[PDB]
């Protein structure tokens, strides 16, 4: 643990700072390092641990969807072999990015879920377990690969059983993991109906208890929606 | 791409 | 040398693959790869390194002013104390920073420069390598800032000299080398009156100069003209 | 910022 020497609220200061530089590499590593002091973590902390590894990931995909779209090309009718060259860069990336979801995995099971027992804590880590193996199952080819998409989908399953039970259908990390599950439904389980009607009976849902709301909460809320609505027009 | 959070 | 056992072509296409995939530290790794393999760059190679270690300075050069604005504040008066951790963090990037820039003074040295007798490729270099030492400059605070500041200033003296002589005033490395001096004068040297009269005279020599162009050429001319008028503007 | 390429 190359933060094993740095206090628990000193990395917690340091990712702060590297997400105001946008330095989401060091935010990230900032953060595994708090996780692996071993006590829980807050609301803000979880959401600091998602934003860095979210806006890294995020990256090393825009990164390969690029070298893959190339490489596609590059494989096609008449094309001109290119060598080895832009298979072995996009598995470079794809490795890179394979071993940011096993790391960030590695937290979940080693021991944020074990420890998280109340619904907006076990919630939000179970969709992050669902959304780092879908990460996974879409650079995923070989014999793991129906095992990969399993692998989101019951985690993606637990948090909606949790959440159905424990949230208001108007709950942010309740909507964020609906709007997340029903992307997974539509692009890695080839289920567009399933991300259809989830994304529009959670919005549904939504609507109808936004008049219990706060106008903060209804701002928090509404934006998620306006994201599952989106979705909507674009898949129909 | 779709949206997600 | 990480890159060591890739073939040079292989390291220029994946320079190139990384550029399509904005992934700028990757570029840098695999061009001083290249440039490692001891040959001569040409111009287009010469650029993809410029290019990639652009790129990652000016995102830890972004980074450490978010750092010193919120370091300097912390050290106002009245202030709440924070503790080491701003400055820590500020000096882990400075160093990081610090680290690139050695790198590229590295390769220019060894070898770079002695063996560019070209003036396309030598001004460049001289240029990249008053570029790097002004980076350093920007961050200095010591005993060496006056010699950093000297040797910033030293390097884009001799591409002036060599560009005066062996290019017409529309190239466009001459004048970039030359808005980057200027902006050196203004920014690092303490030396406004001279970075003013050095765009001005760069912009009005090469407008005169622009007849004797092709429509490509005078695009590119004109591209870096305009970024002279815009710090003329800024400054007046 | 003043611009350098
Ligand atoms: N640095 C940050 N990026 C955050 C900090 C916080 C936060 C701050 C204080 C208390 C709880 C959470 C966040 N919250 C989430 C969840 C609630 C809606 C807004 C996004 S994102
Ligand atoms: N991948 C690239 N970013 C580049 C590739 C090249 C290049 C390509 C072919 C021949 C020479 C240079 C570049 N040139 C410079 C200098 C001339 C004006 C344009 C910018 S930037
Ligand atoms: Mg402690
Ligand atoms: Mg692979
Ligand atoms: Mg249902
Ligand atoms: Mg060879
Ligand atoms: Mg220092
Ligand atoms: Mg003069």
């Amino acid at each position: 643990g190359a933060m094993g020497s740095m206090e628990r609220a000193s990395l917690i200061q340091k990712a702060k700072l590297a997400e105001q530089a946008e330095r989401y590499e060091d935010m990230a590593a900032f953060m595994k390092g708090a996780v692996e002091k071993g006590e829980e973590l807050s609301c803000e902390e979880r959401n600091l641990l998602s934003v860095a590894y979210k806006n890294v990931v995020g990256g090393q995909r825009a990164a390969w969807r690029v070298l893959s779209s190339i490489e596609q090309k590059s494989n096609e009718e008449g094309s001109e072999e290119k060598g080895p060259e832009v298979r072995e860069y996009r598995e470079k990336v794809e490795t890179e990015l394979q071993g940011v979801c096993d790391t960030v995995l590695g937290l979940l099971d080693s021991h944020l879920i074990k420890e998280a027992g109340d619904a907006e804590s076990r919630v939000f880590y179970l969709k992050m377990k669902g959304d780092y193996y879908r990460y996974l199952a879409e650079v995923a080819t070989g014999d793991d690969k129906k095992r990969i998409i399993d692998s989101a989908r019951s985690a993606y399953q637990e948090a909606m059983d949790i959440s159905k039970k424990e949230m208001p259908p108007t709950n942010p990390i309740r909507l964020g993991l609906a709007l997340n599950f029903s992307v997974f439904h539509y692009e890695i389980a080839n289920s567009p109906e399933e991300a259809i009607s989830l994304a529009k009976t959670t919005f549904d849902e939504a609507m109808a208890d936004l008049h219990t709301l706060s106008e903060d909460s209804y701002k928090d809320s509404t934006l998620i929606m306006q994201l599952l609505r989106d979705n909507l027009t674009l898949w129909t | 791409f779709p949206a997600t959070v």
